[PDB]
Formats: structure tokens, C-alpha cells, sequence
């Protein structure tokens, strides 16, 4: 019985320091937002990173908030052109029987645009 | 010991209605560079200008910070007073972090020339002005943090340690 919890948010430059603090910045929140008391209860969490962000790995920053024992892995976003550039995104697979109505997503800095529209687009078909 | 002020500017955060998340920023990255032994004298206070003058003389000229750092409150808009707190409080002014931080902001956004955020000196402490949003906080102690610990030991100040992977000052 597993969850999902998508995270997102930018930075302004590719340097160690800023994706390291924003990384922590959304994890952070991120467990806030559904009352996370312990990292035992993430099975893992997965990161993509646009390809203009490449100084570090954003699990380097998980380690520094004490995640070792959490299975981590980090890979390249697709390349959309005209998408938002310099994005962190992250999905963490969360042992829990909350609903998915009740999970909190988070979407900070410039990522707010990417929260979904409940009503946007849809097919006839 | 070495001990430095981060100050969060904010009518919102200061009643508990949001998250400082600014500040946080702010003690993150200080926590990263710095190696030798530090402790972060951390207020949030709204935006006050006579609240401000005081918080800063406070942390400067009584508890010693030979760094303080502000977010928040730097725009046009009618409550942004945080600058003016800071030229009533500093002898000298620094025209020099403001002119390269608003440089650097200003390559991304053009909205950067709004910025009044300053930079000055009390006595031996050394105050600067960053924005309210984290991304920018990260790139602007990124521009002016490699000067720092350098003005600080122009003022005899704490010798500052930095990790050389995450920032390089200059001496």
C-alpha cells in the first residue's frame, strides 16, 4: 500500500549550493505537508533534474539532512523545448493508506506552474 | 566562537501565518561554505522600520554578530522599509554589494533594477540586504559571500573557514 508524492521546484543557477538547498528546501516541505515524523517510511524517492542543472545530485542533499538509509536515485528529465528550465523534481513512494485525494503535492519557486488544473483540457473520445 | 544575524523581514511570517522558508534558505547555505565554528542568532520581525534599526543594532553592537543578514522588505512597495533601517543604523555604507548583487539578479530578471536592497557597516559588524525569495537569496550570497570573510578580518573580526567545494573567498 503505496503513495506516491510529487515535489517540484527551480533554482536561478547551476551551482552546488543552490540545488543542495533547494533540494532540502523541497523535501522538506514536502514531508511537512502529509506529517512525515520519520524517514522510515519512505520506500524511496526518485529525482529528475532538467539538463541545465548538473553540478551535483540532488541525493547528495538528502544525505545532508540525515536520508542515508533511504534509497535514492537521480536521472535526466526529458528536454522539452520552451519548458520551464533549471527544475528539480522529485517523486517519493510513501508507505501509507491515505487516500490519494488527501496526499499533498508540492510546487515551489518558479515550479507553481506546473501544480496540475483540476479543470484543464479532456477528451470526448 | 564566530556568531551571525539572519533577520527575516515579514508582516506574514512574523504573526506565524507562514513558514520563514527565506530564513531557512538563509541558515542552509551559511551552514554549507562555513567549516569553523559558528551559532546563528535567527529573529523574525515585521516590517517595522524602527523594529528593524533595533533588531540590527541588537545583534551587532550587543551580541556581537560580526555578519548580519536580512531578507525581505527591499521592493517599492509601501512596506518594504528594510534599507532605510539599514542607512539609519550603519555609519558607512558598502555601495559595492548592492551594485554587483543587483547585476547579477538583473542578468535573469529585469525587475531587478526595483531592488533598493544596500549594504553597510556598524562599527565592527558588517549588514547586507538580500530578497524575500530563496531562489535569489541563494544567488546573491553566492555573488558577495567570497568577499566576506576577507571584510571581516579588515575589522578584526572571527577568521572564517570555508568549504572550498561549495564556495572560495578571496585574501
Amino acid at each position: 500500500m503505496v503513495r506516491g508524492i510529487r515535489g517540484a521546484i527551480t533554482v536561478n543557477s547551476d551551482t552546488p549550493t543552490s540545488i543542495i538547498i533547494a533540494t532540502i528546501l523541497l523535501l522538506e516541505k514536502m514531508l511537512e505537508a502529509n506529517g512525515i515524523q520519520s524517514y522510515e517510511e519512505l520506500a524511496a524517492v526518485i529525482f529528475t533534474v532538467t539538463e541545465d542543472l548538473t553540478s551535483a545530485f540532488p541525493a547528495e542533499a538528502a544525505r545532508q539532512i540525515g536520508m542515508h538509509r533511504v534509497p535514492l536515485l537521480s536521472a535526466r528529465e526529458v528536454p522539452v523545448p520552451g519548458s520551464l528550465p533549471r527544475v528539480i523534481r522529485v517523486l517519493a513512494l510513501w508507505n501509507t493508506d491515505t487516500p490519494q485525494d488527501r496526499v499533498r503535492h508540492v510546487y515551489l519557486s518558479e515550479a507553481v506552474r506546473l501544480r496540475p488544473d483540476l479543470e484543464s483540457a479532456q477528451l470526448e473520445h | 566562537k564566530a556568531k551571525i544575524g539572519i533577520v527575516t523581514v515579514s508582516d506574514r511570517a512574523s504573526a506565524g501565518i507562514t513558514a520563514d522558508i527565506s530564513g531557512k534558505a538563509i541558515i542552509l547555505a551559511l551552514n554549507l561554505y562555513l567549516t569553523s565554528e559558528w551559532e546563528p542568532i535567527y529573529q523574525v520581525i515585521p516590517d517595522e522600520q524602527k523594529v528593524i534599526e533595533t533588531t540590527l543594532i541588537k545583534m551587532a553592537d550587543i551580541q556581537d554578530c560580526c555578519l548580519i543578514v536580512t531578507t525581505g522588505g527591499t521592493g517599492p512597495a509601501k512596506r518594504d522599509v528594510t534599507p532605510e533601517a539599514t542607512e539609519a543604523v550603519c555609519d558607512r555604507m558598502m555601495p559595492g554589494f548592492g551594485e554587483l548583487m543587483r547585476a547579477e539578479s538583473l542578468k535573469e530578471v529585469p525587475t531587478a533594477i526595483l531592488s533598493r536592497q544596500t549594504a553597510g557597516l556598524r562599527g565592527d559588524s558588517l549588514i547586507v540586504n538580500l530578497p524575500g525569495d530563496p531562489a535569489s537569496i541563494s544567488d546573491c550570497l553566492l555573488a558577495v559571500f567570497p568577499a566576506i570573510p576577507y571584510c571581516i578580518d579588515l575589522m578584526e573580526g572571527p577568521y572564517l573557514e570555508c568549504n572550498e567545494a561549495m564556495i572560495k573567498p578571496f585574501r
